[PDB]
């Protein structure tokens, strides 16, 4: 249930979802956990640890 | 997010219980075919225009 493996699917704290995840770069305030695209889903990160 | 309860799918098993889910899932199936009966219909046009 860690970040062992980078395939799809997930669980965030507050949402469910099917997704690939990946360590990308450092976009979103840190603040929030989940980061939005201007529309419904999050383009953001698991925010884990 | 088209219909009124739509989370990709309308509350799939973890936001409600099947014999309303059914319904919601019915009403977000409705709305989806007619927005692609709409898209159908409006390529159709531009391809007489083409």
């Amino acid at each position: 249930a860690s970040q062992l493996g980078n395939c799809v699917e997930y669980s965030l704290y507050g949402v469910s979802g099917r997704g690939v995840f990946q360590n990308c770069t450092a976009v979103g305030v840190r603040q929030q956990r989940f980061v939005y695209d201007a529309y419904q889903n999050l383009v953001g990160y698991y925010s884990d640890d | 997010t088209f219909g009124a309860i739509s989370a990709s799918i309308g509350d799939i098993i973890q936001r409600l219980d099947v014999l309303e889910q059914d319904a919601q899932i019915d009403r977000l199936i409705n709305g989806r075919l007619t927005t692609l009966n709409a898209f159908v219909a409006q390529q159709l046009v531009r391809s007489e225009s083409a």
